[PDB]
């Protein structure tokens, strides 16, 4: 959630 | 309102259905089986089916879509490449050698004491890092001519099996000796110590003291695999490896050294990197002197509050649709119920908390029930009510909403509730459509990814996940026809450019998606002439 494309965007 | 509201050629209402994919298989398909007369008509004739998963939305191949990536890509009019995909492209296309921050770090070492360090999780886990990236960094650092390079190997055993580290170690030693003939392994320590994220600074200190002062077991290239095997025989696995120290003092992080962390996942890099590159070394409470004048680089941004340069800093994401409308002095309206409010704000606007000039927001409370299968219509009716009021007012040339039920009820895995969720959503869409025709808006309906079209696994069990199916893109304006891009399937990155084309507005250079409509007149000229 901290920047667009970080690891949370995988889910 | 905003000064240029009347410059638009067409006012657009964009509906983003959450979790509504296009699948012809009727088994467990709550959309097909639900009564959906409105979408049955909107998804006929001139409509499109666009991709919302995998590389089409910047995610690794084969990965289902989701609400965060989906609203991001719809809002941005470009593919935002997820870290893994982005870095892998850089490795494939030999772009590390010209990476601005990597060149910066190598220039610092070369203009300084010549000494550079690589530190991260060494395995093929791919959750926090990948060994392939570390190998690519070593080859680029060599080509860039850095005098001295040391590797600090963090043992995994969590994203890979607990005894695989010896293999990654063997791979690394051979890569350094035979493939590059350049670079030296300096430390091995388990991620339990190096990669804590719970403010257990006594664990960080074990890794810190290994790197700074060589506190650990002395070994060398010839002996280190055997040390690890002895650790394994004593039930000390990769995640928990106590420090092993190679190269002696020269391999420690010393005054004036430069250090790159290669993990791309920030959460477990924050502590060790702040210990090295800021003031959190105090928290380690070590008797060792902290080296002066270190510079720290991260593979990605670990915290905005850190001074560290990043090899792959965040996509700037300038001129997403919401920023671009404001720059064009066109006002806008974003509406969702509680469960998807972040998605129509933070995520749609580019993955940050920013509200642009002229942007009006509307939150509709989601129902207070234990689980949403108990009220499958959720608050779709309220969202439609708020959109209809904006259509009647005519204030905003671009309005958009989210409909939550298909996704949120889909996650309960209750098929009959999912059917009702889709029926209520279709009713709401119909009411918005009638209002757009009355009040002079063009309606476009899409989705952020699928879900409710697949409620059953093949064995008959519940399917509670998003999908890889395409999503619809509809358009009520009969002056345009859909046309696919030349070289790829259409995708969520094409929605915003298409909106702008219909609205008669310019497309910013930062939107590298393409409009996937064509005016009939222009298609007619292209036909009769080409
Ligand atoms: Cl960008
Ligand atoms: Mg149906
Ligand atoms: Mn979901
Ligand atoms: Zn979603």
């Amino acid at each position: 959630x901290d920047y667009p494309g970080d690891y949370c965007y995988l889910y | 309102a905003m000064a240029n509201n009347s410059s638009v050629a067409n006012k657009v209402c964009l509906i983003v259905i959450d979790g509504w994919g296009v699948s012809e298989d009727p088994y467990g398909n709550a959309i097909l089986n639900a009564q959906t007369p409105v979408m049955d008509k909107l998804c006929s004739g001139n409509w499109a089916q666009i991709e919302a998963h995998g590389l089409h939305v910047g995610l690794p191949e084969g990965l289902m879509g989701n609400s965060e990536v989906g609203h991001l890509n719809i809002g941005a009019g470009r593919v935002i490449y997820q870290d893994i995909v982005r870095i892998n492209l850089a490795v494939k296309n030999n772009k590390f050698v010209t990476n601005e921050s990597l060149v910066d770090a190598c220039d610092r070492a070369k203009n300084g004491n010549g000494r550079l360090h690589l530190a991260g999780l060494v395995s093929d886990g791919g959750v926090h890092s990948h060994i392939d990236h570390m190998f690519a960094l070593v080859k680029a650092i060599k080509e860039l001519g850095v005098p001295e390079l040391y590797l600090h190997f963090y043992g995994d055993g969590r994203d890979t099996s607990p005894n695989s580290g010896v293999g990654f170690l063997e791979q690394t030693l051979e890569f350094l000796e035979k493939t590059t003939g350049y670079g030296k392994l300096a430390t091995v320590v388990g991620r339990y110590y190096a990669m804590d994220r719970d403010n257990r600074w006594e664990r960080i200190n074990v890794a810190y003291e290994a790197m700074i002062g060589g506190v650990g077991e002395t070994s060398d290239e010839a002996g280190v695999v055997e040390v690890v095997r002895k650790r394994y025989a004593a039930d000390e696995t990769d995640e928990f490896l106590k420090p092993i120290i190679l190269q002696g003092e020269k391999g420690r992080v010393q005054n004036d050294d430069t250090i790159i962390f290669f993990d791309y996942r920030a959460d477990r890099m924050r502590e060790i990197s702040a210990a090295m590159g800021m003031d959190r070394y105090k928290d380690c409470n070590s008797k060792l002197a902290h080296p002066s004048n270190l510079q720290v680089y991260g593979m990605t941004q670990y915290k905005a509050e850190f001074p560290f340069k990043s090899l792959f800093p965040p996509a700037s994401n300038k001129n997403v649709l919401a920023e671009w409308l404001a720059e064009q002095k066109v006002s806008q309206f974003h509406c969702a119920e509680t469960e998807k409010y972040a998605h129509v704000t933070f995520f749609f606007n580019g993955g940050l908390e920013k509200q642009f000039e002229g942007e009006e927001r509307c939150l509709v409370p989601s129902p207070k029930v234990a689980t949403y299968d108990l009220q499958p219509e959720m608050s779709a009716a309220g969202v439609a009510d708020k959109m209809i009021e904006q259509l009647e007012a005519g204030t905003h040339p671009f309005i958009m909403c989210n409909f939550a039920p298909p996704d949120m009820v889909g996650h309960t895995g209750v098929y009959e509730a999912a059917v009702k969720a889709c029926e209520a959503t279709d009713i709401a869409i119909g009411r918005i459509y009638e209002a757009t025709q009355k009040h002079g808006y063009s309606l476009m309906v899409t989705a952020d990814h699928g879900n409710a079209e697949k409620m059953k696994a093949p064995d008959g069990g519940k399917h509670t996940a998003h999908t890889c199916y395409r999503v619809p893109l509809t358009l009520s304006h009969p002056g345009f026809k859909f046309v696919d891009p030349a070289d790829r399937h259409p995708a969520l990155c094409d929605v915003a450019p298409t909106v702008l084309a219909i609205m008669g507005l310019p497309q910013p250079a930062e939107m590298t998606g393409v409009s996937i409509v064509q005016k009939i007149k222009l298609a007619a000229a292209l036909e009769h002439h080409h």
